[PDB]
RNA sequence: GAGCCAGCGAGUCUAACCUUGGCCGAGAGGUCUUGGUAAUCUUGUGAAACUCCGUCGUGCUGGGGAUAGAGCAUUGUAAUUAUUGCUCUUCAACGAGGAAUUCCUAGUAAGCGCAAGUCAUCAGCUUGCGUUGAUUACGUCCCUGCCCUUUGUACACACCG
RNA sequence: CGAUAACGAACGAGACCUUAACCUACUAAAUAGUGGUGCUAGCAUUUGCUGGUUAUCCACUUCUUAGAGGGACUAUCGGUU
């Protein structure tokens, strides 16, 4: 069957957990896996100025959206699938599933 | 098997990792020998470690060295700290205490560097200014 | 001595510089005592290197670069004037360059030359202000031994740097031989000219 | 105790290779050589007039080699560089792409290079062999 | 919170702040930094000999 | 050029206007135990040699 | 400056009066009882308070 | 505008750039007893342009009178053979 | 390591199209002192010439010299690729030519009163003496006025 | 000519982005394809400064590249007071800067290029990134100003009173 | 620190957060690497060295990422108060 789950989200602990109750899931049901493959943080920068108007000192501020992203690779018939897929959704966190 | 091990030397941005056994004594470094190097000055700089202790140190182990990062000096600094490195933790693992000590004494005693890592940073930039600390220019008039 | 070979061929002159004492591929730092006991302590000589190249930590206290080795510090100061900033390679380069000029030359060791070279041009008194109101004026005074090796330094190099400007004599045979005018005392050298310039103002307003 | 271009050094045996190959034989040439600056930056011609071509091919032959697959558009942002803009500051510039064809493709007439899939170029045996070899007789000619 | 309010006269600024209390939090941190807590140690009373209890 | 070697055992403290010199104790090599103190340009510490091109001065401050 | 403030010193105060026998003049150990033993809110601060328990229990044995 | 400069002239060096026989035979018995010899040593000191002044290095250390301790570009250093 | 004594054959100093031209110096730089011509065209047309890059110019001759201005005043036939020439596609003759040490500031006039009397921006601009590439003038350039 | 090593980061879906490869062109660039919604492909961003070899020669000179002339491309409905790029030619000031004045104490200054912001095209700008990497202090209030206290005051839009 | 017609407090500072460094210790991973097997190219062949290879598989996480964590508090020693 050939699952692959990620995770892509910002809000860390929320992902987190989706990733401990997934795998514990899984081992508790005793099926391959990978472990969850943390990839690079990707942090999105927008640099702007302070000021509204032209005046005052060039100050500079740097605001930062820091995203994670995670995935699993799995292998499971498609009933068991199919619920695993639609159990595990806590907010703030977005998922896909791809296969093959 | 193998007696075997594999160590590293960090830099700037420049990481080379050292895989060191026993061989029949020849030392590479991006699959080139240790007299290839080219900095053609930074090469006596690099052969320092291996001088100090002598090559006798060197006699039936095999030295293979990967580099990445930065620039060609950074490169240079990394790749001696690896040699010196993973020199020092084969006779850690396989050879006594004895001769590990004394030779990473020497190493220490000429310079704390082959061992430990120079641990300036680069700081940041501001605004500002074209770096970390030198602002533009002022003008009143 | 034994020359030990490995499966890697090393040539057999740097097997030697490695059996016996490290030195540079020729020259030999011991017997290169100094004859100014001021400025020993704040020379460094018998900590051999090969390289005129490493990232000491000097400027983190206070005087960490006295534990520098001079040849260093030499080439530290040639690395200037906007155009030359960084460019430690050509730096060593040209010191290597400048030594193998002062030792086919003056036949003793180009490194003795260079230490008695700066204890040499080392100076010994300055001046200072007195601020006064409406008017400045000076009062001399006496000088660091570290002062007097930093000065030394900066005069030398600075000497044969605009000595090198503008003309054919490339600057490794310019600073060498400014320094072996300033060793043995020329009065023709930049370095010596500036030192009693500032000894004669310093003695003026003594 | 066998031999690789990585064992010899670099600038000699690029040295000794282009001088072998421009004693041996027709290799070919564009034909627009002593003419064009080899990139949009240099702002004058080579200097070894005659040569020069064998000197890049020569490189490029080493350079291939030591890596798997490369093409004209890695070569063109390996071999060219700094150009003054005049008054504006300096900018990396890509050096030119017809030279760089017309080398590999020389390359792949005399068969040291051959073309490989998933894009690009590679060492062939053949030019494995005589690259190699060529290092071997190269690292005694000093004596 | 910050808010406009438009009078005939022109607009009116309003801004509310409100801390509320760490310790209610019930997610993050329930406590300040520089507010530290120091248990009670049960003051025991002593052996009085040796002696022992067995199982 | 009669210099005279003494070395400074004590650091009084920095003077001038803009603390650019420096107050010292110094004792005399030849003729030991007969102190003098004098100022200095330079970073300085104790028990640190140096040359003076003569004895026989004491400039006690500045300003 | 190592200068350091009222909440350190008052917390190893107060971890001094009512727990002096139960920890001792070793920075380990008094690192590994004050993390359970008083909820801290910071590692850094955790430490601090740490070092000037150490220091105030040195003060106290001798004198 | 002003220049804070003088700017006056100066020789206008006329170094030579190719020779005759009496500058062959000249650099010929001349250039020993120069225990240092370089492109600058030859130029200041017998008045060639530096390409004489390679060249002839060239030639010099062919037949073997300077012997060579360091072949460096931009610095060449040589001693003379005894 | 080559090494000839030069005789009387050297002159230091020579004539090439109305325009004295120096000895005692490269000849592709002592080309490019000649007008109309620069490092490019220079070293191009003495290899096209077929003569020593690495002699100076006093010391050549003077089938050479008249080779290398032959080649200088009709470069298309010497197979010069024609992209090199500093009047190509002219506007009289769609021809492309090469203006040479004297022609060079006459046919510069010539297309220059063109404009102007052709009323053109240019022209006028060129006229004035202001600038005429669409140039900032407010700030820089005082000193040429 | 050769050697030739980074880090931050950005990218197309109902759109036309980053674009590898191969073919043509001196080059700008064109071409037919490909991969990529991204640690995956662009990209190891094979950056520059650097080093190694030669050419040069102290010469407003192969320094320097404004100024102009002609032509070839690209972006765009539109480039004329040249968008920009490429090629050839023209090769002017400038020989280290006057009273003055700015920034700077460690991987910092300074040199070096790179991505991003703007953006159809246009960097000498900015925000960040790394590459090479110093000299000079560890002090003082002398200048310019700050903080606390004591003191004086005819000051309070407060010494520009 | 203490001194004390003041006692007890609050904001700012500090604490806190991010980022940079350290971890050959945990969780791990062809969307990151490493080693080894096979298939395979070259040179020396005498033992070896340098390479290419996703369906050739086998193993590991030092480098690479990230998660939880640890670590420095001026620790120890000597002066000075």
């Amino acid at each position: 069957i050939k699952i692959r789950i990620t995770l892509t989200s910002t809000k860390v602990k929320q992902l987190e957990n989706v990733s401990s109750n997934i795998v514990k899931n899984a081992e508790q049901h005793n099926l391959v896996k990978k472990g969850p493959v943390r990839l690079p943080t990707k942090v999105l920068k927008i640099s702007t100025r302070k000021t509204p108007n032209g005046e005052g000192s060039k100050t500079w501020e740097t605001y930062e959206m820091r995203i994670h992203k995670r995935y699993i690779d799995l292998e499971a018939p498609v009933q068991i699938v199919k619920r695993i897929t639609q159990i595990t959704i806590e907010p703030g966190v977005d998922v896909e599933v791809v296969v093959a | 098997a193998v007696p075997s091990v594999q160590t590293f030397g960090k830099k700037k941005s420049a990481t080379a990792v050292a895989h060191v056994k026993a061989g029949k004594g020849l030392i590479k470094v991006n699959g080139s020998p240790i007299t290839l190097v080219e900095p053609e000055i930074l090469r006596f700089k690099v052969y320092e470690p291996l001088l100090l202790v002598g090559l006798d140190k060197f006699s039936n182990i095999d030295i293979r060295v990967r580099v990445t990062g930065g620039g060609h000096v950074s490169q240079v600094y990394a790749i001696r700290q690896a040699i010196a490195k993973g020199l020092v933790a084969y006779h850690q693992k396989y050879v006594d205490e004895q001769s590990k000590n004394e030779l990473k004494k020497a190493f220490t005693s000429y310079d704390r560097t082959l061992l430990i890592a120079d641990s300036r940073r680069p700081e940041p930039k501001k605004f500002g200014g074209k770096g970390a600390r030198s602002r533009f220019q002022k003008s009143y008039r | 001595f034994t020359p030990v070979v490995l499966a890697t061929p090393i040539p057999e002159e740097v097997q030697q510089a490695q059996t016996e004492i490290k030195l540079f591929n020729k020259w030999s730092f011991e017997e290169v005592e100094v004859k100014d006991a001021s400025l020993v302590d704040y020379v460094q000589v018998r900590q051999p290197i090969f390289v005129a190249h490493t990232a000491g930590r000097y400027a983190n206290k206070r005087f960490r670069k006295a534990q520098c080795p001079i040849i260093e510090r030499l080439t530290n100061s040639l690395m200037m004037n906007g155009r030359n900033n960084g460019k430690k390679l050509k730096a060593v380069r040209i010191i290597k360059h400048t030594l193998d000029i002062i030792n086919v030359l003056t036949d003793q060791n180009p490194i003795q030359v260079v230490v008695d070279a700066i204890t040499n041009t080392g100076p010994r008194e300055d001046t200072t202000r007195v601020g006064g109101g409406g008017a400045a004026r000076r009062q001399a005074v006496d000088v660091s031994p570290l002062r007097r090796v930093n000065q030394a330094i900066a005069l030398l190099t600075i000497g044969a740097r605009e000595a090198a400007f503008r003309n054919i004599k490339t600057i490794a045979e310019t600073l060498a031989e400014e320094l072996i005018n300033a060793a043995k005392g020329s009065s023709t050298s930049y370095a010596i000219k500036k030192k009693d310039e500032l000894e004669r103002v310093a003695k003026s307003n003594r | 105790p066998g031999v690789s271009v990585r064992d010899v050094a670099a600038q000699d045996f690029i040295n000794a290779y282009a001088s072998f190959l421009q004693r041996q034989g027709k290799l070919e040439v564009p034909g627009y050589v002593d003419i064009v600056k080899t990139s949009s930056g240099n702002e004058m011609p080579p200097q070894d007039a005659e040569g020069w071509f064998y000197k890049r091919a020569a490189s490029v032959a080493r350079h291939i080699y030591m890596r798997k697959q490369v093409g004209v558009g890695k070569l063109n942002k390996l071999y060219g560089g700094a150009k003054s803009r005049g008054v504006r500051p300096y900018k990396h510039i890509d050096a030119s792409g017809s030279i760089n064809r017309k080398v590999l493709q020389a390359l792949e007439k005399i068969g040291i290079v051959e073309i490989s899939p998933k894009g690009g170029r590679r060492i062939s045996e053949n030019g494995q062999r005589d690259l190699d070899r060529i290092a071997a007789q190269t690292l005694e000619e000093d004596e | 919170a910050t808010r406009h309010v438009l009078m005939r006269q022109g607009v009116l600024g309003i801004k509310v702040k409100i801390m509320r209390d760490p310790a209610k939090s019930r997610t993050g941190p329930k406590a300040l930094p520089d507010a530290v807590t120091i248990i009670e140690p049960k003051e025991e009373e002593p052996i009085l000999a040796p002696s022992v209890k067995d199982y | 050029t009669p210099v005279t070697l003494a070395k400074v055992i004590k650091v009084l403290g920095r003077t001038g206007s803009r603390g650019g010199v420096t107050q010292v104790r110094v004792e005399f090599l030849e003729d030991t135990s007969r102190t003098i103190v004098r100022n200095v340009k330079g970073p300085v510490r104790e028990n640190d040699i140096l040359v003076l091109m003569e004895s026989e001065r004491e400039a006690r401050r500045l300003r | 400056g190592r200068v350091r403030t009222k909440t350190v010193k008052r917390a190893s105060k107060a971890l001094i009066e009512r727990y002096y026998p139960k920890l001792t003049l070793d920075f380990q150990t008094n690192k590994r009882l004050c993390d359970e033993i008083a909820t801290i809110q910071s590692k850094r601060l955790r430490n601090k308070i740490a070092g000037y328990t150490t220091h105030l229990m040195k003060r106290i044995q001798k004198g | 505008k002003k220049k804070w400069s003088k700017k006056s002239m100066k020789d206008r060096a006329q170094h030579a750039v190719i020779l005759d026989q009496e500058k062959y035979d000249r650099i010929l018995k001349e250039v020993p007893t120069y225990r240092y010899v370089s492109v600058s040593v030859l130029v200041d000191r017998l008045k060639i342009g530096g390409s004489l002044a390679r060249i002839a290095l060239r030639h010099l250390e062919k037949e073997g009178i300077i012997k060579p301790i360091s072949k460096h570009s931009k610095q060449a250093i040589y001693t003379r053979a005894t | 390591s080559l090494v000839v004594q030069e005789q009387g054959s050297f002159q230091h100093i020579l004539r090439l199209l109305n325009t004295n031209v120096d000895g005692n110096i490269k000849i592709v730089y002592a080309l490019t002192t000649i007008k109309g011509v620069g490092r490019r065209y220079s070293n191009l047309v003495c290899k096209k010439a077929d003569v020593d890059l690495h002699k100076r110019a006093g010391e050549l001759t003077q089938e050479e010299l008249e080779r290398i201005v032959q080649i200088m005043q009709n470069p298309t036939h010497y197979k010069i690729p024609a992209w090199f020439l500093n009047r190509q596609n002219d506007i009289t003759d769609g021809k492309d030519y090469h203006t040479l040490a004297n022609n060079v500031e006459s046919k510069l006039r010539d297309d220059l009163e063109r404009l102007k009397k052709i009323r053109a921006h240019r022209g006028i601009r060129h006229f004035w003496g202001l600038r005429v590439r669409g140039q900032h003038t407010k700030t820089t350039g005082r000193r040429r006025a």
